[PDB]
């Protein structure tokens, strides 16, 4: 135990933390200030390549019908094996 | 010679018997820092970095910086 | 247009602070441009004085940075939870008080896997605390 | 019109509240999908079709000549079918960029013109909608911003088991 | 001040040419040197009875 | 690589070449520091701490 | 060449004048290119029409092979003049990159604008319709040699430094044409001295095998926009066509003797398409004619005879070879006067210095001779 | 290893000579050639076509090593409980006496 | 989560800078066959074969930087995580894999079936083949595993025989003045011994480790090489 | 004579070895940093208590509560919540008043 403490980094500084939503949502209105403009039409491979992937795995998410039970990404506790909640 | 594993570097001879035979040695042309020079002890002559200030003197300095380190909160202790 | 792409575009004169660069580069030049400074793939010198010097000096400074910054977590927290789990309890010791207990840590530290085990097995009928001491 | 900038927020908030999504609407993404897929078969159909026109003349002698690897019979005739049908006529033969331009840009445009119409698509299908995703997306072309928690504001439909929230 | 060999250390290196060994042109250059005035005369006697010819 | 540079050849030499000079003080304080702990750790008036058996790492980390 | 203001002034003031003279252009080089696009289709061999298929024999990847997808029309004189020839190679240079641009502002929509004035600053990619006088134009070709100044040397270096170390040549005629190639722009090179490293490399490398980063330094060389490079098809098929209209043009030449009569500024421009005459030397007629016949020289016999070019790869490395010019050295000679190492003159000698001073100083024998008696010594009193 | 020089047209032995997995599938069962990947294989290798053989293989492994290995691992249906928990379909629908917003127009 | 640190190597990036402001020469290569692929003059390559030089030069550069400096206590090996060098060799192994792979050649793949034409394609050579495929992500598992194993093996073990070490010395060298001294004179002279001994076989590991893992990585672009013969 | 490694400026060298040297690599590791990002960049309150912290988790003060409080008063604060509506607390407001006079 004590031994194994010697491997870690010894010049950790600060660390932030961020919900998933949130900069999701701050990154989805940067991306649509950018693609919004007029000069870059639809058709564009700019815009697709900017919107086709994520639509794509979006609408793979929401097709998805499955029989097990898959536990909440962003819960307080994720160690316990027997409480999936 | 070595000092743990650092090994003092020797000039490989360049001169053949016959040649090196032939070579008048005059130490009163060579520095007064190499004078009867040993490939042994090439730096027994060497001044000095500090005059008066031995190897003996160092390494009393690094024990008595390593007393200091360890004893300095026995006599002057602070709180958390 | 707005920037040059090549570094011959100079955006100071050949002479600014030419004296402390000369004297930054003579120091660094002057142990290592030598024939027996041939280096390991640019990492391992080939002049013993390097290693003599840098040796001491990269122990120095990380082992005051352990012992200031990252043995002080662990000395704090043992302090703090066999003196009452709150740091005013700690502080509430003197001096002299935290002095032993932190030179008691150090003890546990030297022993590490070989000491005595009593120095936190508690041998039965012994009268000191227990665990459930300030619960 | 870009229907994806407006979508790409729908699209994360059906995800964040999946629970409220109806059979309709997961036949609705159910049917997005199948039409990602057409589009896609029939794209790559229409890049075939360029490739092997604007092969050259030996390249498609080589490909569609002999040996026969199967040897059955109907193999060969059919690969000498296609090698007559292509050779027989006087066909536009580009090498390098310019065989990328005729093979690709028909391609990326029939591609990308399906799929921004089916979202166009998408979009109306879910605006006619009579679920609480509709009405999130009613309200979102309306005001223009995402309105979330409104499944529980309205007071969507729950289980038989799970109204005890709304009870108040 | 010995600019060739400079532009060519650089080009090299440039373009993934990193090895400071070149045995092929040094086995095409290295028995070259200066001649002998014996070896002068008798190449000038052949160059000689050539143009004869 | 070590290929060269200055050697002393005994302890007395160590001062003809500043950084062996700082190499002698360093080699002091690592084996001076161990006779420091000797004493210190080995002291008469050194007592156990009365509440180690409150808290131990070896109860933190199982 | 870097942007400046004063450029980006002349191309925004010619911007549209420049479009409507290339759109004129593209109008005048689309029939001559239908023209000789139906004379090969017509009168061309089979397996240049078929375009057969030419695989490397270590990766088996196909690229266009000298003899069989390259065809000298040697009757392309009675439907397509040289004037025209070259018109089209020009313009075949401006429409590349105006192609790129171009897909460059589709792909980007708007937002290409800016590098549209990073673009306009630079007349390394613009095309010459967009000058308008003979100042402007000659501040073009300048630009354009520059380009070709940059990226030759690292061409002929790659292709010297990989045939040196992993090849020599078999004979001394070999030898001697091999390092006479790449000699720079200040010698005069024999081209039948120069030949026969032709066949040599076409034992090491045909223009078929020719790697992708050679081919890119190339393509620099050639004024050809590399970006987005791609599979090295494309940028070759470009390369190849170039070559074989020049050759095309070459062989008229040659056959009708146009380049006698050519005119000064039409022969200097004859040659700067070849690779052969930089604008910024200000060569002369005599000069120009000088290197144009060494070129014709090169090609050699069996051009005319055949129609068959020595290898491409060399051909090359022997045009831009004139734009490989010497290194520079300026400073006068009194400059080797100074010292580098003033600065630690105030250090002074440590004990190791002044050790190895003594030892291999000018006393150096006499303490050789003193340190090996001592040990002589001393060995045969230990003994 | 060594160069590979492509086998010419003469080289290539007939398709009759090739074996299955229990015999020659020769005329009356040509057809089946197509379902029998021994002979598929066995044709391959005589017409030095390995590639057909060591291409899919390789690819599909860096597939799996690249791709599918993590989206298994991190967004696979894991095997179904035996008390399952069916959706009843009474979620989403609006209430009783909601207003909904008009479409756009 | 986002954690912000700093590597370990500001005091030997400080000394790079002081150090190499001027040029100067390299003559000495942990990994010098990377420069050295073909040893029969008059053959030749298209590929790329030279490209992995640079990365193996920085990939040396950096591990030694780390690696051989971690002998001096309390200094740390900052990247020294299982799933972080299995993203290292990821990058590189699969970069010169997608290289030959994006040549799209397939006749380069054809030695993967071992094996002669006698051998029975479906139950011999086609098993081979799986298995080889296998092997190719098997070797950069194990190059990665390989890395990470000897570091903290090697570590492990100083560290626990330094605490023996530190406790005999502090604990137990009264006995010098007393009559059991020989017993502690043995014990120590033991421990010494073995101090320098650990110190030497850690040396020499590292430097071969890293030997061995630019090796894989030349083995993988090896495998795959065809090389002309001029004429 | 230009070489990209002498005469460009470093921003510049950079983007060239990364797109004509080593795309590939710089593919590959681009592609590797957005699969950390997705799936190796989320750590549960208790996984930091019981891996996070150098010296163990200090549970007398709890500065994982703390952080969170921090949290939701300023997102209540900025973005003007109302916690005392139903849904967050299942109940009609008449209904928390007679609790709070019950308890
Ligand atoms: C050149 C490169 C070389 C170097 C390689 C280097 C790398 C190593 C190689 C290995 C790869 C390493 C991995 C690196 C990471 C790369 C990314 C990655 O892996 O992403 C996977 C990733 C996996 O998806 P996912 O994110 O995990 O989500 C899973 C969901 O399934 C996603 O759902 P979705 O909604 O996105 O839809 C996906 C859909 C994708 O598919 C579709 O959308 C539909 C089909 C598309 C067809 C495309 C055109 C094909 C050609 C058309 C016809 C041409 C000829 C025309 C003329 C004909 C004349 C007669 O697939 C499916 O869902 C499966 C549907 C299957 C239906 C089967 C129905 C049964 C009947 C048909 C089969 C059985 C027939 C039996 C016949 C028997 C006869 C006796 O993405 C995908 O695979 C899907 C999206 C991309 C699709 C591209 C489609 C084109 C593919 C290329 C085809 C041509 C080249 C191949 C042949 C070459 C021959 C020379
Ligand atoms: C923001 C936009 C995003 C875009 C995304 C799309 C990707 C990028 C787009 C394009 C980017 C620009 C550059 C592309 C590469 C340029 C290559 C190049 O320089 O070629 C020069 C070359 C010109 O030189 P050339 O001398 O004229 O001819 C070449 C020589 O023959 C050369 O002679 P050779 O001796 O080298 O001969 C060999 C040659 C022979 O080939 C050729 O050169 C012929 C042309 C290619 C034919 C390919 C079709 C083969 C047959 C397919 C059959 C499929 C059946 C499936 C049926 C399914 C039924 C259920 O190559 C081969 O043998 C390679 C064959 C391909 C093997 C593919 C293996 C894939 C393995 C898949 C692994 C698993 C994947 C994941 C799992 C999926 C499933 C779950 O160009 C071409 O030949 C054609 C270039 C075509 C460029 C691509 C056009 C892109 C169109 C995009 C449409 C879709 C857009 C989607 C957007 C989405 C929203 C944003
Ligand atoms: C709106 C949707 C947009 C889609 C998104 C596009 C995104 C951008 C990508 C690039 C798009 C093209 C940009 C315009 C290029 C200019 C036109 C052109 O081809 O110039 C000829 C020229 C031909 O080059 P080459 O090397 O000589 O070609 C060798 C051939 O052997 C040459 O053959 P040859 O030796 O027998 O000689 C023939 C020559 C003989 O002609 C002449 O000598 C006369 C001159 C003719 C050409 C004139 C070009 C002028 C260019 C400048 C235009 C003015 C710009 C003004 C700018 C300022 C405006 C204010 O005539 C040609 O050049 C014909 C070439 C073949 C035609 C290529 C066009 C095919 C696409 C268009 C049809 C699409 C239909 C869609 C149907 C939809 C169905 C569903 O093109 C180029 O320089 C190549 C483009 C260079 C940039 C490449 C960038 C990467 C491309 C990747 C594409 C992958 C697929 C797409 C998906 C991408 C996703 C990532
Ligand atoms: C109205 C006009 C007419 C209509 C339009 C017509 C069409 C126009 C478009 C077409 C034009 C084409 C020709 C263009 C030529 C010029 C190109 C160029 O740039 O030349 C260099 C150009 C100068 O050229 P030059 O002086 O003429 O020299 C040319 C020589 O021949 C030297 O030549 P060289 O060959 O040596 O130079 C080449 C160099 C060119 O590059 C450069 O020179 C670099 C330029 C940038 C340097 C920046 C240095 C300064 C950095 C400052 C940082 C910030 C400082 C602090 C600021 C504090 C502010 C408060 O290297 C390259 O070529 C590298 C290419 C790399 C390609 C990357 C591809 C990535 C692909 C990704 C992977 C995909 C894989 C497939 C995945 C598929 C998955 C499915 O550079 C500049 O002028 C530098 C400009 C710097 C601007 C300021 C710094 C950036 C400001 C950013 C503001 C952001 C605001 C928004 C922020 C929002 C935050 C939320
Ligand atoms: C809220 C609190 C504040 C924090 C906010 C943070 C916001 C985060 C947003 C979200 C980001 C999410 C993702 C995060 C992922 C992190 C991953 C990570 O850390 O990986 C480990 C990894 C460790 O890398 P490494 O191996 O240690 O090497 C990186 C080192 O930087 C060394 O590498 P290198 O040496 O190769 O680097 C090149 C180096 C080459 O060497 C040098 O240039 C030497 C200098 C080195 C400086 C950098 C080292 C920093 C050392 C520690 C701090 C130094 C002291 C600071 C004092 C602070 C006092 C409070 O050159 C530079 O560093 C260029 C900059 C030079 C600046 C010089 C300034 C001179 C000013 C003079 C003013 C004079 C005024 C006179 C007025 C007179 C009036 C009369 O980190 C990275 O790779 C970088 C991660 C950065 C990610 C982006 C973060 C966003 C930007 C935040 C900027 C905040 C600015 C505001 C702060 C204000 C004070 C509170
Ligand atoms: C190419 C091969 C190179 C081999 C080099 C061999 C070096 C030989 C060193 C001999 C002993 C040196 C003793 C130093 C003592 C320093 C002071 C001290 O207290 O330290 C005690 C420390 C630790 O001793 P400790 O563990 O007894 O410490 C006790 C402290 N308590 C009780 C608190 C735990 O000694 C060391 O860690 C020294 C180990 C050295 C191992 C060799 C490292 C080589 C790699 C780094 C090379 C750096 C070169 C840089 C050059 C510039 C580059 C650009
Ligand atoms: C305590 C637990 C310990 C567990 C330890 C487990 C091991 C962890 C090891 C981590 C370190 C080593 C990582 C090595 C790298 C692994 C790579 C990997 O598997 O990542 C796969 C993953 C798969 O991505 P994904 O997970 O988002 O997959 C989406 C699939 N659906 C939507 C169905 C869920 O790749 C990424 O994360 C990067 C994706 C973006 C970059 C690629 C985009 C292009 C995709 C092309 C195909 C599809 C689009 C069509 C074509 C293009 C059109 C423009």
């Amino acid at each position: 135990s004590n031994p194994a403490d010697h491997f870690r980094p010894n010049l950790k500084a600060l660390t932030l933390y961020a919900e998933r939503q949130h900069y999701v949502d701050r990154w989805l209105h940067v991306k649509e200030r950018w693609l919004a403009p007029w000069y870059l039409p639809w058709w564009s491979p700019l815009f697709q390549l900017g919107t086709w992937y994520s639509q794509r795995s979006r609408n793979l998410f929401l097709v998805e019908n499955h029989l097990s039970y898959r536990p909440y990404k962003f819960r307080r506790n994720d160690e316990d094996r027997n409480n999936p909640y | 010679y070595n000092m743990l594993v650092f090994r003092d570097p020797k000039r490989r001879p360049q001169l053949s018997e016959e040649e090196r035979a032939k070579v008048v040695v005059n130490q009163a042309e060579w520095p007064e820092e190499f004078k009867d020079f040993d490939p042994d002890d090439p730096y027994k002559n060497s001044p000095e970095i500090i005059k008066g200030m031995s190897s003996w003197n160092l390494f009393l300095w690094g024990v008595e910086c390593a007393f200091i380190y360890q004893f300095y909160e026995l006599v002057f202790p602070k709180s958390i | 247009v707005l920037f040059s792409t090549y570094r011959s575009s100079r955006l100071v004169s050949k002479e600014f602070l030419h004296g402390p660069v000369m004297r930054f580069r003579a120091l660094g030049e002057y142990y290592f441009q030598r024939a027996w400074n041939g280096t390991l793939n640019w990492a391992l010198p080939g002049e013993y004085r390097l290693y003599a010097v840098m040796i001491p000096f990269i122990y120095f400074y990380h082992r005051w940075h352990n012992d200031h910054t990252l043995d002080r977590d662990h000395v704090e927290k043992a302090m703090i939870m066999r003196w009452g789990g709150t740091l005013e309890d700690v502080r509430k010791l003197s001096a002299k008080d935290q002095l032993r207990v932190r030179c008691f840590t150090d003890i546990e530290k030297l022993y590490s896997a070989y000491g005595p085990k009593d120095t936190y097995l508690q041998p039965p009928g012994d009268t000191l605390p227990g665990k459930d001491f300030y619960r | 019109t870009k229907y994806e900038l407006k979508m790409q927020y729908f699209d994360e908030w059906m995800i964040r509240w999946r629970k409220f999504q109806t059979e309709s609407d997961w036949e609705i993404e159910k049917g997005r999908q199948w039409w990602r897929r057409f589009n896609m078969a029939v794209s790559g159909a229409l890049f075939c079709g360029l490739v092997l026109y604007t092969s050259g003349t030996a390249t498609l002698k080589r490909q569609y000549g002999l040996p026969h690897f199967f040897d059955i019979g109907v193999d060969g005739q059919a690969k000498e079918t296609m090698l007559k049908t292509l050779t027989s006529r006087w066909r536009y033969t580009p090498q390098g960029y310019g065989r990328v331009l005729i093979t690709g840009v028909p391609t990326y445009i029939l591609f990308v013109t399906l799929e921004h119409y089916r979202e166009r698509r998408r979009m109306q299908q879910y605006l006619q909608q009579n679920t609480v995703f509709g009405e999130q997306m009613r309200r979102l072309l309306s005001t223009g911003k995402i309105e979330e928690y409104l499944p529980v504001n309205i007071k969507a439909t729950l289980p038989a088991s799970q109204q005890a929230i709304y009870n108040y | 001040w010995c600019p060739e060999v400079r532009d060519r250390a650089e080009l090299e290196v440039d373009i993934t040419g990193w090895q400071w060994w070149s045995p092929l042109e040094e086995r095409r250059l290295l028995p070259v040197r200066l001649r002998s005035v014996n070896e002068v005369r008798e190449i000038m006697s052949k160059t000689q009875a050539k143009k004869s010819a | 690589m070590l290929l060269g540079g200055f050697v002393p050849r005994r302890f007395s030499q160590f001062n003809r070449d500043p950084c062996w000079m700082f190499f002698i003080f360093s080699v002091g304080f690592w084996l001076g520091e161990y006779p420091a702990m000797m004493i210190k750790y080995n002291a008469r008036d050194l007592v156990y701490d009365p509440h180690r058996y409150v808290w131990s790492h070896h109860d933190d980390h199982h | 060449m870097q942007g400046s203001w004063s450029v980006l002034k002349k191309n925004c003031s010619n911007f549209f004048p420049g479009l409507l003279a290339f759109a004129q252009q593209t109008q005048e080089a689309y029939g001559i290119w239908l023209r000789i696009y139906n004379r090969q289709q017509k009168y061309g061999p089979t397996d240049f029409v078929e375009q057969s298929e030419t695989f490397s024999p270590d990766y088996h990847k196909r690229f266009h092979s000298q003899d069989k997808n390259m065809w000298v029309d040697k009757e392309l004189c009675t439907e397509v003049s040289q004037k025209e020839v070259a018109r089209l190679m020009t313009y075949k240079l401006d429409m590349w990159r105006m192609a790129h641009c171009a897909g460059a502002l589709l792909a980007t929509g708007g937002y290409a604008i800016p590098f549209g004035l990073f673009w306009l600053a630079n007349d390394t990619w613009v095309p010459s319709s967009f000058n308008l006088t003979g100042e402007e134009l000659r501040a073009w070709r300048e630009a354009q040699d520059l380009y070709r100044y940059r990226s030759a040397p690292s061409y002929l270096t790659d292709t010297k430094w990989h045939f040196d170390f992993h090849a020599y040549p078999w004979n001394e005629t070999q030898e001697r044409a091999w390092d006479d190639l790449f000699e720079k722009n200040d010698v005069r090179r024999d081209p039948k001295v120069v030949r026969p490293a032709a066949e040599m490399y076409d034992g090491f490398i045909k223009f078929e095998l020719i790697r992708r980063k050679s081919l890119r330094h190339l393509c620099r060389s050639m004024n050809i926009p590399t970006f987005p490079m791609l599979a090295r098809l494309c940028n070759g098929t470009r390369v190849r066509d170039y070559w074989n209209l020049a050759w095309c043009e070459d062989y008229m030449v040659i056959t009708q003797r146009l380049h006698e009569s050519m005119t000064d500024e039409e022969l200097y421009d004859y040659a700067w398409r070849r690779y052969l005459a930089p604008y910024d030397k200000n060569l002369n007629r005599e000069q120009l004619m000088e290197r144009v016949e060494d070129y014709f020289e090169f090609l050699g016999p069996d051009f005319v005879a055949h129609g068959k070019a020595p290898n491409l790869v060399i051909l090359t490395n022997y045009v831009l070879g004139y734009y490989n010019d010497p290194a520079y050295l300026e400073g006068d000679i009194s400059e080797l006067d100074k010292n580098d190492y003033d600065h630690l003159a105030s250090w002074g000698k440590d004990a190791f210095l002044r050790r190895l001073e003594f030892e291999n100083g000018p006393l150096r024998d006499q303490v050789e001779a003193h340190t090996q008696r001592l040990l002589a010594e001393r060995a045969a009193i230990a003994k | 290893g060594e160069l590979f020089v492509r086998p010419k047209l003469e080289e290539i032995p007939p398709a009759d000579q090739c074996r299955g997995f229990f015999g020659p599938l020769n005329d009356s069962l040509k057809f089946l050639r197509l379902l029998d990947i021994k002979w598929m294989m066995n044709r391959a290798v005589a017409m030095r076509r390995e590639y057909l053989i060591a291409t899919p293989t390789l690819f599909t492994f860096i597939w799996m090593f690249t791709w599918k290995g993590a989206v298994i691992y991190f967004w696979g249906d894991r095997a179904p409980p035996r008390r399952m928990d069916w959706n009843t379909e009474e979620t989403g629908r609006l209430p009783l006496g909601f207003k909904p917003t008009p479409a756009p127009l | 989560m986002f954690l912000f640190f700093f590597c370990d190597l500001f005091w030997l990036r400080l000394l790079l800078c002081m150090y190499y402001c001027v040029w100067s020469r390299l003559c000495f290569i942990v990994y010098f066959n990377c420069l050295m692929l073909i040893f029969d003059f008059l053959l030749f390559c298209l590929f790329d074969l030279y490209l992995f030089v640079g990365l193996c030069l920085f990939l040396l550069l950096w591990f030694m930087l780390f690696n051989l400096y971690s002998l001096i206590l309390y200094y740390c090996i900052t990247y020294l995580n299982l799933y972080l060098l299995f993203c290292i060799v990821f990058l590189l192994y699969i970069a010169f894999l997608f290289l030959f792979c994006f040549l799209c050649d397939f006749f380069l793949f054809n030695n993967l079936l071992v094996g002669d034409s006698f051998m029975d394609v479906f139950f011999i050579r086609f098993l081979l083949c799986f298995l080889e495929c296998f092997s190719l992500l098997c070797r950069c598992l194990s190059t990665f595993l390989r890395l990470f194993c000897n570091l903290l093996s090697s570590h492990f073990l100083l560290l626990m025989f330094f605490d023996f070490f530190y406790f005999i010395f502090v604990f137990f060298f009264y006995g010098v003045f007393c009559y059991w001294f020989i017993l502690f004179i043995f014990v120590f002279c033991f421990c010494l011994l073995f101090y320098v001994f650990l110190y030497l076989l850690d040396l020499f590991a590292a430097i071969l480790q890293l030997f061995i893992f630019c090796n894989m990585i030349l083995q993988l672009i090896m495998d795959f090489l065809l090389f002309l013969l001029f004429v | 004579v230009y070489t990209r490694w002498k005469c460009d400026r470093l921003p510049v060298f950079q983007l060239k070895l990364f797109t004509q040297e080593y795309p590939m690599h710089a593919a590959v590791g681009i592609f590797t940093i957005i699969f950390l990002w997705k799936h190796m960049s989320h750590c549960s309150e208790e996984t930091e208590r019981k891996y996070g912290w150098w010296a163990g988790y200090p549970y007398w003060r709890d500065p994982i509560a703390r952080r969170n409080e921090t949290k939701y008063k300023q997102m209540i604060i900025n973005n003007d919540v109302d916690i005392t509506h139903p849904k967050w607390t299942g109940c009609s407001v008449e209904q928390l008043e007679e609790l709070s006079r019950v308890v």
